[PDB]
């Protein structure tokens, strides 16, 4: 259901709604959310009680608007020591929403001695999560480099590698496309100094079902917008976005972009595609509308508005909820 | 010690460091490099974003190591 | 317990350990099966590096769980 | 059993050590003492090198056996 | 002093040379005394033969001695590699060499790891250097994969002997000389060239030497005996020396195998009369007390040393 | 793969060889690049003399491995 979220003045919470609205819509997080009954309750604040009221009153209220506070306290609380998402002050969408998979990984899953998510029930690790190894590898001389491996909840492009990525090429291609933009400037020397160059090489073990990629900006007033939103594709092939993809459901995966964060003018907002009504909605705190049933509707309003584009969701459609 | 930082726009510089630099001594390394002020800068390693009042030899930052810049836009 | 080792150019290479088998343990059963010295092998599994003082239930790596051999090659 | 390990430096380190003890644990217990990284290390005795996967009683390296620390390392 | 025995056609000197040599080692002869036990290969056996010499040259009254029960036993146990053959011609130095490894063969257990620590074994307590090599830049730190061995005969090219003595203290002219084409690049190719090093962790007591010549007809045999020197540093003889009994281990020349025109000879330091003697087959002679002798004898035949022997003077035999 | 050969002269050579060579495979080419015949030449690797019949790899002959050739003299 599309309601909307309220933001009064001074309490600068359009952050947080927009992050709300992905993981409401996003289908693998709101049903597995549903689905899940135990949690790591951590008190009167805690994030997963927040944010289960929050989604309970998203399908029972019939309000047109509902609040979020709970979820904003709860998460200042949290975040007192490292002074983020504080009451009253402004924040960031990327960070709100990485934090979010966070910390439902920490209500969810059990401290292991080694720090592995194996957790089925883990929405953020099962269906989210990146896991890759960087490793420097020189074809002329043979050396290699150490392995690098981290895991990952959002993957981070850069806005003018992506520009300068599409002119070169001038769908099917927009994977290809995000890997050699993110590749760009990964050049190093060879790990033996043979004398030639190599490229970082970043390899991707598992397979999410939902791929978040995060656009890095050169500015907050950037004057790459409109090539970045024109730049953007909404079919993305999994087995393509890194420079090797070694597991079998990640080779054959499909995503489809499904969801937006955008920034303007200190304020946040989200598109999203309904897959009921066939069309794709906007959400800015308590306003929603009607964008339209074509992605290029969404396109001429982030243009004409001069949106930032900060956060994209793909969702493979083929996608199942945590069992 | 030197560290690569890659920039907003995708390039990739060079920071002269010690493994005891606070990262928010790294931070105005690269606002003297890249012009970005501290509070808009969000340093990646392996992942994870860097947090204020620790040191590169906290995170193991190594040499030849690679910080991963996101500018941070609040709204 | 059979474990599977992923190589980077696609081979798997099946092995049969112990839970308490090190790490180092199972980097010797991969020089007996493909020569591979110890010292240019890395283990990565669920995304973590495998160290070789540890074993095998540290990480709780279980029947038909597959890891990941990367290796450091000197080159030239 | 005491083991010495003699590095290039002149230092000559002991270890309380058992024949149980696999290469790879001497080089831990070196890096307790030293903060060499195993991986560096390598060990000689009678002009062998020793192997992370074997132990000392399989090179029959008895007590008061003293050992040759060679550290392999890259550069910069 | 005694003789050794080359029929016409027996070929046998090189064998006779290496013979008198570890006859008159002190430390060989009286490590070899108290060995009353070995792994007999029967009729083919080296050390039933090398026995037999052995009773001989201490109870027998003969000027000259047979050494066919070595040559037959070295021709069997080397036929299926066609060496020291009966009657063909062979090398002294590499007799030496495998009639040191032929008697670990016999005196050991065979270690599964191969690692030797018999306290009797001649071959490896008192002749064997145990060392290794490694490619160490000091401008990078880089560092190249320590590669260990044993060798029974540090062997040096006499083209750079020479040289490096145009170029008291022959521990490091050896030294020197022995690492002038060992030049290599930095292990990490950061733009340095550094050399190769030895360093040795064990305490032999008889260092012999190797001189790898350039022809069987050497224009440098006249200078290479001129560069030789009777007093041996172990301390310098490497890039560095773990065993500190090595440190300070100084080694004096004993013996020495030379070779001419396709023959070999002996010359070797009999303490008990303190003159060095010669032996060239079945002919014996005395030199003198002065090594200047040897010197002389030596450039007048154009002979060219082969083999070096250095032995400490505070020396020990194998104990039990 | 490239090999080092130190020859008598004191001086190293460069071979171009595979691990699957017989060793009087890398003494004919020795004897086309210093002129020595393969009777005459003693080749040693790590302290033992390498036996005429096997291969490199049989001594594990790695690239940048060095030789020392030796002057085999008859009497
Ligand atoms: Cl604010
Ligand atoms: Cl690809
Ligand atoms: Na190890
Ligand atoms: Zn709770
Ligand atoms: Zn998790
Ligand atoms: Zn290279
Ligand atoms: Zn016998
Ligand atoms: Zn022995
Ligand atoms: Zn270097």
């Amino acid at each position: 259901p599309s309601k909307g979220l309220s933001n009064e003045p001074g309490q600068n919470s359009c952050f947080l709604n927009s992050a709300l609205q992905v993981l409401w819509h996003l289908d693998i997080f709101r049903r597995s959310f549903r689905q899940l009954t135990t949690h790591k309750c951590m008190g009167d604040s805690c994030i997963f009680c927040a944010l289960k009221g929050i989604f309970n009153q998203f399908q029972c209220s019939s309000e047109k608007v509902l609040p979020s506070d709970t979820l904003r306290s709860a998460l200042a609380k949290t975040f007192q020591d490292e002074q983020r998402f504080q009451l009253g002050i402004m924040d960031d969408a990327a960070e709100c929403f990485e934090n979010l998979l966070m910390r439902i990984h920490f209500h969810i899953a059990d401290e292991t001695k080694e720090d592995i998510c194996t957790a089925q029930h883990c929405i953020s690790h099962q269906k989210f999560a990146m896991t890759l190894f960087e490793q420097c590898v020189c074809t002329s001389c043979g050396a290699t480099s150490d392995p690098l491996p981290f895991i990952q909840m959002v993957h981070y492009i850069s806005t003018t590698s992506l520009c300068n990525q599409a002119i070169c090429m001038l769908p099917s291609m927009f994977g290809e496309l995000l890997q050699n933009a993110s590749t760009m400037g990964d050049l190093r020397n060879c790990p033996s100094n043979c004398g030639e160059r190599i490229r970082i090489r970043r390899v991707l073990m598992n397979a999410p079902q939902i791929i978040t990629i995060g656009l890095v900006w050169d500015s907050d007033h950037s004057d790459l917008a409109e090539d970045v939103i024109h730049s953007l594709g909404t079919c993305l092939k999994l087995g393509d976005l890194f420079f090797r993809v070694t597991d079998d459901r990640a080779k054959q995966s499909e995503l489809y972009l499904v969801g937006m964060i955008c920034y303007y003018g200190k304020h946040y907002s989200t598109f999203f595609f309904q897959t009921k009504i066939r069309k794709w909605m906007y959400f800015d705190d308590a306003h929603v509308k009607e964008i339209g049933p074509k992605w290029k509707d969404v396109v001429t309003k982030c243009i004409k508005g001069h949106y930032q584009p900060l956060l994209l969701l793909y969702a493979d459609p083929q996608g199942t909820p945590v069992s | 010690m030197q560290i690569f930082v890659k920039t907003l726009t995708g390039k990739t510089i060079t920071l002269e460091v010690e493994p005891s630099d606070t990262i928010e001594n790294v931070k105005a390394k690269i606002q003297d490099k890249e012009g970005i002020p501290p509070d808009q800068q969000r340093l990646i390693f392996a992942g994870k974003q860097l947090e204020d009042g620790r040191t590169l030899s906290d995170y193991n930052i190594q040499k030849e190591s690679t910080l991963h810049l996101v500018l941070r836009l609040r709204g």
